[PDB]
């Protein structure tokens, strides 16, 4: 697996303002898209085939996740709530107030038993997904937070901001572990728990990916070669066939680098907009784009 | 949406 051969297969149009997030169903049969146009859509994984529109929130959505069992999602929206939703319907569940501001990430832990969310007050929130109330709030950062996500066990939260600041944090506990300061504060836009849980995957806005084995404090591998300086755009781990990095950026293309070799490996063309959003397919190697204001649209690309 | 900017 040296190079791969990602190929546009669809083209998905139906929100009709920017998407912020497009996110892959656990068992890989959904795709959920959430948008600035206070909506959520669903779509098969593997066709296309528009199937549901999810509707509740007052102001759009910034970020959507998945549970486990990929039958509950939660929406980040900017009317300072979350709301929790069972796809099997379109329901909303509950609906999490405590915030400040603008919330902006989400992401449910492996158990599906509790939510971890950020927000534009500088402050990460845990929250019970039965009883939608905050279990804790820590003063995350000074500054909002970009990105949050749960480790492969669930004890521990990954969490960055524009204070060029990213910690982790034990769950049922609160306490900081440590944090990355390590350079020049640049803000950091995006961070990710890596597969098998030994690293986090960071994004700076200065047009650079950074993989840092965050236990020794050390950077691993850097990808560079894009344009992310604006917008925080989300990152991947296509680990299917051949271990790559997936990435958007500002310049309407999507990036792939060898996870091995900082190699740009392949670009796909074809949006008109940034490429705020990717997610790498469970099983099928399949990679989803969506864009901004000025493409409104989602694509799948079929390869290894 | 405040990630579409």
């Amino acid at each position: 697996p040296v190079k791969p051969n990602y190929a546009l297969k669809f083209t998905l149009a139906g929100h009709t303002k920017a998407v912020s997030s497009v996110k892959f169903s656990p068992n890989g049969e959904w795709l959920a898209s959430s948008s600035a146009d206070k909506l959520i859509k669903i779509w098969g994984a593997y066709d296309g085939k528009f199937e549901k529109t999810i509707s509740g929130h007052k102001l759009g959505i910034s970020d959507v996740a998945w549970s486990s069992d990929s039958n509950l999602l939660v929406s980040a929206s900017d009317d300072k709530t979350l709301k929790i939703w069972d796809v099997s319907s379109g329901k909303c569940l509950k609906t999490l107030k405590g915030h400040s501001n603008y919330v902006f990430c989400c992401n449910f832990n492996p158990q599906s038993n509790l939510i971890v969310s950020g927000s534009f007050d500088e402050s990460v929130r845990i929250w019970d997904v039965k009883t939608g109330k905050c279990l804790k709030t820590l003063p995350a950062h000074s500054d909002p937070v970009s990105a949050v996500h749960f480790n492969r066990d669930g004890s521990l939260i990954v969490s960055s901001s524009y204070d060029g600041l990213c910690r982790i944090w034990d769950t049922a506990s609160g306490q900081c572990l440590k944090t990355l300061i390590d350079d020049d504060n640049p803000p950091v836009s995006f961070v990710k728990f890596s597969p098998n849980g030994k690293y986090i995957l960071a994004a700076t806005l200065d047009n650079t990916l950074k993989l840092w084995d965050y236990s020794k404090g050390k950077c691993l591998k850097t990808y560079t070669g894009h344009k992310n300086e604006k917008y925080c755009i989300f990152a991947n781990f296509s680990v299917t066939g051949g271990k790559w990095i997936v990435s958007g950026s500002e310049d309407n293309l999507v990036y792939i680098w060898n996870l091995q070799t900082k190699e740009i490996v392949q670009k796909l063309q074809g949006h008109t907009d940034v490429v705020i959003s990717t997610a790498c397919h469970p099983t099928e190697n399949i990679i989803a784009s969506a864009a901004l204001e000025n493409d409104k649209t989602i694509k799948l690309w079929k390869s290894d | 949406x405040x990630r579409a900017x």
